[PDB]
């Protein structure tokens, strides 16, 4: 019944745009950050891997270094979104949200990428 | 996984 949603499942971004891809997830009172893992993941390689508050940046694809991040004031919302910085072409490609909070679910989000003139 | 500091994979995998 645990269910992670996305209002939005495909973004249509400019190159050099900033970009916030929204990850929904059930908070029915405080957030409890001991229960709270986010993985944000494209194609085998690891953007985010958030733990109970915790993140190495070290783990983080070196493609994503300083792009991306979790935007953690929107986590006592439900809301694991993921802002990327200055989009790249690479950027696109189908992206994957994976919320454990007790239960566990995930949801495929297409990003595609148009080039300045396009 | 969950090791914040390992890498993981999915998906819950630590490729």
């Amino acid at each position: 019944a645990f269910t992670v949603t996305v209002p939005k499942d495909l973004y249509v971004v400019e190159y050099g745009s900033n970009m916030t891809i929204e990850c929904k997830f059930p908070v029915e009172k405080q957030l409890d950050l001991a229960a709270l893992i986010v993985y944000w993941e494209m194609e085998d390689k690891n953007i985010i891997q958030f733990v109970h508050g915790e993140e190495d940046l070290k783990v983080q694809h070196s493609s994503y270094r300083q792009r991306a991040r979790l935007l953690k004031d929107q986590l006592s919302l439900g809301n694991a979104a993921l802002q990327i910085t200055d989009v790249k072409l690479q950027d696109a490609g189908v992206y994957r949200c994976m919320i454990s909070y007790g239960g566990a679910d995930y949801k495929r989000i297409t990003v595609k990428v148009n080039a300045a003139y396009a | 996984f969950a090791n914040p500091h390992l890498s993981w994979s999915w998906x819950x995998r630590c490729g």
